[PDB]
RNA sequence: GUCUCGUAGAGGGGGGUAGAAUUCCAGGUGUAGCGGUGAAAUGCGUAGAGAUCUGGAGGAAUACCGGUGGCGAAGGCGGCCC
RNA sequence: GUUUAUUAAAAACACAGCACUGUGCAAACACGAAAGUGGACGUAUACGGUGUGACGCCUGCCCGGUGCCGGAAGGUUAAUU
């Protein structure tokens, strides 16, 4: 599924509005990318499907902290 | 992104420098290669308290690289044999893997990643000049004799 | 703006016009003039005098480069074959070499049909 | 040979056959056969996704060696054979070590000929080399697009590719379409032209002959109703619109290539 | 016999531009003029002689 | 058994391979009961006009008596040898052994 | 009419190759004309033509030799090599 | 040959043949939020789309309109700033 493994971001629904304000249903999708993250403490790469926001979260918090959160949540990687 | 350099990085700075680099530069090259670390408070204080041994290790690495380069230079010429036509042009080719294997057989262990072929991969019999980069600043040269 | 002092004057002498182009020895043009562009049209454009005027204008256009020596390459059967060379010599250049470079097929493509006038 | 049928029935009057009295008359080589059942142009949703496909004769698949990577070991052509799966004929070849394979049959290849592959193979029709070792200007077929992937270009009967230039790691090729295409010089190619050049001279002669080949009828869009096709409709024969596919895209000159990934290898489009 | 390798002799029968000189000018017999033309063409192909003076 | 005169020109950068090519071709001729009447190596000469942007070439002249099959094989070798920039094979009425005007 | 030795020849059929030139493509220099005619105009050119240099693609024909010269039943046959 | 099962079998549809056009292969194209699958274990003598409809003799003039193809010097013009 199009879900961020770090933030849990996922598609949300809303509307397209025209100039005449006709509403038609649409989705907003997350900006997801599969990325190989270097884990120094395990001397290996782990691939995560992450939003760009999630990539920033990993930059801020460190891949080890994020992976501990994933293990706590039960999300396998 | 703010990082602390753990080595000399060209166009960036010296060991212990705190530099602002692009996030992708840090994320995909410097940190995985070990040339830098994120400039967190823990990292800054830990490195500053425990700094000098790192320059000691860098000097040791540079000395080991110099010794390996001296051994490579003393090796001088290495001969590799293959098959070729009557005109001296090889049907196949002579690349980094077999060049490194020949050097290792000659006595000095060099990895394929340290071989630097300027004019591509050798395709003719004769004598060629190849370069080796065992350290980011040192360079060695080897004569390669390709025979049929 | 760079001095050359060693140039080549190409004369394109066709039956209808004369084109004079001064280049350096590597074929890079520095200036040009044409008999048609030097205030001549029709029957006046295809005369030796118009070719001489064009040669003078080309010399003036290349005056800045400070050219001293000129090889000459003439191509075509037009009436401006020799007046251009005479004007180039009179303009002060030293005519070192003169060569005919008129193309001649060695057979070649079939020429257009004869005119019935 | 190209042979015109005699008009003993209206369905035979216009038939033109390609008769080759060199193809094997017996059964194919069984160890290189696989079953291959028919699709009717339908995918795994069960929907028709390519129209006009169905029926026709049962066909076994012949395993054809497009890679030609058995280097240094000569082979001899044993016989040429008909292959229902393609326009070209194929040749059964026996290697010195006792292994048999099928290859596309080049023009001029006949039983008893010898073939070889590899960097040191001779420049002869049916031999396969990396294009690095083939003279510029040569005619080749069954051309790889990535080294080791297997032949993919100029495989149809009578087709061939011209090696026009060689620069660095790449060769430039003139394809049958007219396109000029860069390919890695380490890619292999087989010398000569694909055989069976007379294939295009055949004339089917009757509707059933297309049905034998698995082709079902085309219905013109202007013969339909509007609900069925943009062209449909009209009291009588009417058109009055720009010709389009059944899905509405202009179909008389509008270009549809869009591949920015491979654009870098096209030196010059076919037109 | 005229030799296409005899460049010194062949050069007497070509102009400054490299064209073959007519036998009516050189005083050559016709049978030998034909051999001269053949030899000159062979030498041109082997690049012992020029096709044109603009070389 | 006919008499041939063969002139071939080698790229100047491959001048060192010329003796090897000469030996190989003479051996190929002699293998099929062929004779070498004349063999001259003219060395590097200036070309009357450029060939493949070159200006000099290494000339070799031979006069042999060989079967047509080996002559055709030699011509194929010339065509597929990248060092040979231009060759020429001519029939001769008789064997030629006298020194050429080049030497 | 046959055989033996020799001679000249664009005689024919097949294959290969060379140089000149035209056109087209790409790039460099360069700037206001080019091209055409009896004179013009259509056309091409400031989106950079024409001119000049370099590289490439491709087809067709073989300057000079060449000649009320040669060969072929006639029609016809012309670079060089096999 | 096919067709309005149940008021129309035909001059309609199809058809071999013809042309235009797209498509260099992870093909164009089609089913599918997607993964994939068909096209095809095919590769331009191939595959799709469109019109015409054996064969014979043929297929003239118009590019102003609409579309498609190419061009990119200039004018105008979105988010953004
Ligand atoms: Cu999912
Ligand atoms: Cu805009
Ligand atoms: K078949
Ligand atoms: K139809
Ligand atoms: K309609
Ligand atoms: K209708
Ligand atoms: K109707
Ligand atoms: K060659
Ligand atoms: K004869
Ligand atoms: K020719
Ligand atoms: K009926
Ligand atoms: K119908
Ligand atoms: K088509
Ligand atoms: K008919
Ligand atoms: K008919
Ligand atoms: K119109
Ligand atoms: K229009
Ligand atoms: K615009
Ligand atoms: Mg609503
Ligand atoms: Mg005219
Ligand atoms: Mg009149
Ligand atoms: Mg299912
Ligand atoms: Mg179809
Ligand atoms: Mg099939
Ligand atoms: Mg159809
Ligand atoms: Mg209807
Ligand atoms: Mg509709
Ligand atoms: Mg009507
Ligand atoms: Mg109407
Ligand atoms: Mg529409
Ligand atoms: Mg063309
Ligand atoms: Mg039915
Ligand atoms: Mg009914
Ligand atoms: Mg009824
Ligand atoms: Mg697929
Ligand atoms: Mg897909
Ligand atoms: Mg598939
Ligand atoms: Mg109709
Ligand atoms: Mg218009
Ligand atoms: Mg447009």
């Amino acid at each position: 599924s199009r879900v961020c493994q770090v933030t849990g971001k996922r598609p949300v629904t809303g509307n397209n509005r025209s100039h005449a304000l006709n509403a038609t249903k649409r989705r907003f999708l997350p900006n997801l990318h599969s990325h190989r993250f270097w884990v120094e403490s395990e001397k290996r790469f782990v691939t995560l499907r992450v939003s760009a926001k999630g990539m920033r979260v990993i930059d801020k918090k460190g891949i080890d902290t994020v992976l501990a959160e994933l293990r706590a949540r039960g999300e396998k990687y | 992104m703010q990082v602390i350099l753990l080595d000399k990085v060209a166009n960036l700075g010296s060991l212990g420098d705190q530099v602002n680099v692009k996030a992708g530069y840090a994320r995909n090259f410097l940190v995985p290669q070990g040339k830098a670390v994120p400039a967190t408070k823990k990292n800054i204080e830990f490195f500053e308290a425990r700094r000098a041994e790192l320059e000691a290790k860098l000097a040791e690495v540079l000395a080991a690289a110099n010794a390996r380069a001296e051994k490579i230079n003393a090796l001088e010429t290495v001969t590799i044999a293959s098959k070729a036509g009557d005109e001296g042009k090889l049907f196949g080719s002579i690349g980094t893997r077999d060049i490194a294997d020949a050097v290792t057989a000659a006595g000095v262990e060099v990895a394929k990643s340290e071989v630097r072929l300027p004019n591509g991969v050798l395709r003719t019999t004769g004598e060629h000049e190849v370069s080796f980069q065992v350290h980011s600043e040192v360079f060695a040269k080897v004569i390669v004799n390709v025979v049929a | 703006r760079k001095q050359v002092s060693d140039g080549v004057a190409h004369i394109h002498a066709s039956f209808n016009n004369t084109i004079v182009t001064i280049t350096d020895r590597q074929g890079n043009a520095l200036g040009w003039a044409t008999a048609g562009g030097s205030g001549f049209r029709g029957s006046r454009k295809s005369t030796p005098f118009a070719a001489q005027v064009a040669a003078e204008r080309c010399a003036d256009a290349v005056k800045e480069y400070g050219i001293k020596n000129l090889e000459v390459m003439v191509k075509g059967p037009g009436p401006g074959r020799e007046s251009t060379i005479r004007a180039l010599n009179a303009a002060g250049f030293r005519i070192t070499n003169i060569t005919d470079v008129t193309p001649i097929p060695h057979x070649g493509c079939r020429p257009p049909k004869k005119r019935r006038v | 040979a190209v042979v015109k049928c005699k008009p003993t029935s209206p369905g035979r009057r216009h038939v033109v056959k390609v008769v080759n009295p060199e193809l094997h008359k017996g059964k194919p080589f069984a160890p290189l056969l696989e079953k291959n059942s028919k699709s009717g142009g339908r995918n795994n949703n069960g929907r028709i996704t390519t129209r006009h496909i169905g029926g026709g004769h049962k066909q076994a698949y012949r395993i054809v060696d497009f890679k030609r990577n058995k280097d240094g070991i000569p082979a001899v052509v044993e016989r040429l054979e008909y292959d229902p799966n393609r326009s070209a004929n194929i040749a059964l070849v026996l290697y010195k070590d006792g292994e048999r394979r099928y290859i596309l049959a080049p023009k001029g290849l006949k039983a008893g000929d010898q073939i070889q592959s590899g960097v040191d193979a001779a420049i002869k029709p049916g031999n396969t080399l990396p294009m690095r070792n083939i003279p510029v200007g040569s005619t080749v077929h069954n051309v790889e697009m990535k080294p080791g992937k297997g032949g993919q270009l100029a495989r149809s009967a009578g087709t061939y590719v011209q090696i026009v230039a060689r620069d660095g790691a790449y060769v430039t090729l003139r394809l049958r379409s007219g396109e000029m295409r860069k390919v890695e010089a380490d890619c292999r190619a087989t010398l000569g032209e694909v055989g069976n050049a007379e294939h295009m001279l055949r004339v089917l002669g009757k509707a059933g002959a297309a049905r034998w080949r698995g082709v079902r009828p085309t219905v013109r869009g202007t013969a339909m109703n509007p609900v069925d096709h943009p062209h449909g409709g009209g009291e009588g024969r009417n058109f009055g619109k720009h010709p389009v596919t059944p899905w509405g895209v202009q179909t008389k000159g509008k270009k549809t290539r869009s591949n920015k990934r491979t654009d870098k290898f096209i030196v010059r489009r076919r037109s | 016999e005229i030799d296409y390798k005899d460049i010194a002799t062949l050069k007497n029968y070509i102009t400054e531009s490299g064209k073959i000189v007519p036998s009516r000018i050189t005083g050559t017999r016709a049978k030998y003029q034909r051999q001269l033309a053949r030899a000159i063409k062979r030498a041109r192909y082997l690049s012992l002689l020029p096709y044109t003076d603009r070389h | 058994m006919r008499h041939y005169e063969i002139v071939f020109m080698v790229h100047p950068d491959q001048s060192e391979q010329v003796p090897g090519m000469i030996e190989r071709y003479t051996a190929a001729i002699t293998g099929a009961e062929g004779k070498i009447h004349r063999l001259e190596d003219w060395g590097r000469r200036q070309l009357a006009y450029p060939i493949n942007k070159l200006h000099k070439a290494h000339y070799v002249l031979m006069n042999v008596e060989a079967p047509q099959e080996v002559i055709d094989e030699l011509e194929t070798t010339f065509r597929f040898n990248d060092a040979v920039i231009r060759s020429m094979v001519m029939r001769t009425k008789h064997a030629v052994t006298e020194a050429s005007p080049m030497v």
